[PDB]
RNA sequence: GAGUACGGUAGAGGGUGGUGGAAUUUCCUGUGUAGCGGUGAAAUGCGUAGAUAUAGGAAGGAACACCAGUGGCGAAGGCGACCACCUGGACUGAUACUGACACUGAGGUGCGAAAGCGUGGGGAGCAAACAGGAUUAGAUACCCUGGUAGUCCACGCCGUAAACGAUGUCGACUAGCCGUUGGGAUCCUUGAGAUCUUAGUGGCGCAGCUAACGCGAUAAGUCGACCGCCUGGGGAGUACGGCCGCAAGGUUAAAACUCAAAUGAAUUGACGGGGGCCCGCACAAGCGGUGGAGCAUGUGGUUUAAUUCGAAGCAACGCGAAGA
């Protein structure tokens, strides 16, 4: 058990597009703490979302991340000597960095040439809701709403 | 154990009305109880134990 | 057909392990059933009160065919569900004038089975 | 002291017959359609020949929900639906009567839970045995599905229980406090409480006792009458004989041998698939890894002439060695 607060880290807006919330997307694209060799790839791909359609790609990442945010997801939960996966609502502190995981993840297991043009290529295709972090955002919503049964917490 | 609903109130009143008659009846005690035998030890054995509580 | 029976009676059967909710006439004449174990709910789910109102609700339009809207509830036997089948009465179309336990309480009758050594 | 006569009170005290309600099961009929039942999950099982559910009817057996209460009655074992009949005791008030007629009690005799046994009935639920399904390495079990004796009744037998308050019966005395049952007396005649007293039934507690735990007017305190019983543990409440029993068995009841302890209470610690509270990358959420591949190092094993010696779970294995 613990009694610790943990910690509140804040992240600085992006320099590029004054957004926070590309702060934490390039924070969760993250290897090895290259920080100017990740930002070299969202820019480049969000070059690549303006080239190819719509208007501002700042605005698309917005359309991106509520179509792979989850709404509720389950966990394993013992109550009576046996595991019930309760299903739970996602905090909006958690829905965004979710979604901020599962673009990177699936964009990184594609098979386009580079990174930079491989989350720009989901970012349009999640943004309209047909891709694999759309795939997977529904399979966990089916994952509830058939376990509905335990709703005890 | 029997409750009749009236003109003009919500539905959910009537459930909380409805196990509140059930639990002043007793109900789910009763049939908990009758559920498994038991033995004239067992049961003179917990309501001894009723008794030391009580007091 | 069409019976057109305008009052009903909703029994809700209760159980421990599965509860069966069966809409009847005022002289006991069913029209439509469904229970948990019948609506994809088997094992641990069988037992929960969302299969119990899942079963009140299947149950539940396939008796508006015989154009009911008034019914008696009368639920029977321990188990969780006894109430959420009745609450799923409510979200279909349906007024209930009146709810009751008809759980049989013998007077000290017939000897229950031994206690379970789990 | 013990007992009798009278009025009254409470009671699951006992026996003999009726009667009632709830519920279970079985059967018949109507509606109605894919499950019911069960479990941690399943399966055996039941069900399309129509189950479960629901409604109406019928049969049958057993126990009497609420009242219900360290409440009541009984020598104890025990006794819970209602009513009628037969019947024992206790408590209570005064007066009247006998006048020690009392207590205990080896033998003896009577009653004595449940199981069990015999003859005859009865059989709804439950359920030894038995069968099947699970679980498990196995599971002659725990769990599930069924299910026979039995549980019920009458008449006999048995005669044993942790038959316990682990405390024989009877009588007297010894601070109090708080409940409760059946009475009685006085203030309250109160409408409605209070104070004494008695027979029970409980919880604290002075003294006293106790190895301690605890008992403490319902004594395990202070005494008195009588009775039963014990003399280290195992062997053994066994063998043998006697008595009893239809039997199962009961009762009375040893020795050889063997051990130096068994035992009671309490304390500290440790432990618990006991409980309560709290912490730690212990868990949860993630970041990246090992285990898959090639190379470096050490260790075990093997081999050698030696493969020098030590380190061996965490807390040894890039350790002594910060360098054959």
């Amino acid at each position: 058990p613990r009694r610790r607060v943990a910690a509140k880290r804040e992240v600085l807006a992006d320099p590029k597009y004054g957004s926070q919330i590309l702060a934490k997307f390039m924070n969760h694209v993250m290897e090895s703490g290259k920080k100017a060799v990740a930002e070299r790839i969202v820019y480049g791909a969000l070059d690549k979302v303006k080239e190819r359609g719509k208007a501002d790609p700042l605005e698309t990442f917005e359309k991106a991340l509520d179509a792979i945010a989850p709404l509720v997801e389950v966990k394993s939960r013992r109550v009576g000597g046996a595991t019930y996966q309760v299903p739970v609502e996602v905090r909006p502190s958690r829905r965004n960095a979710l979604a901020m995981r599962w673009l990177v993840d699936f964009a990184r297991k594609r098979g386009e040439k580079s990174m930079a043009l491989r989350l720009a290529g989901e970012l349009l295709d999640a943004a309209e809701g047909k891709g694999a972090a759309v795939k997977k955002r529904e399979d966990v919503h089916r994952m509830a709403e058939a376990n509905k049964a335990f709703s005890h917490y | 154990p029997a409750v009749k609903v009236k003109e003009n109130e919500p539905f959910d009143v009537a459930l909380r009305r409805f196990k509140r008659s059930c639990e002043k009846a007793g109900v789910l005690a009763e049939v908990r109880s009758r559920e498994f035998y038991e033995k004239p030890t067992a049961e003179r054995k917990r309501k001894a134990a009723a008794a030391v509580k009580r007091h | 057909v069409k019976k057109t029976v305008v009052d009903g009676i909703a029994h809700i059967h209760a159980s421990f392990n599965n509860t069966i909710v069966t809409i009847t006439d005022r002289q006991g004449n069913a029209l439509s059933w469904a229970t948990s174990g019948g609506s994809g709910f088997r094992g641990s789910r069988k037992s929960t009160p969302f299969a119990a109102q899942v079963a009140a609700e299947r149950a539940g339009q396939a008796a508006l065919e015989y154009g009911l809207k008034n019914l008696d509830v009368n639920v029977k036997g321990p188990g969780p569900g006894r109430e959420s089948a009745v609450r799923a009465l409510n979200a279909c179309g349906y007024k209930i004038a009146s709810i009751t336990d008809v759980t049989p309480i013998p007077h000290n009758g017939c000897r229950p089975p031994k206690k379970r050594r789990v």
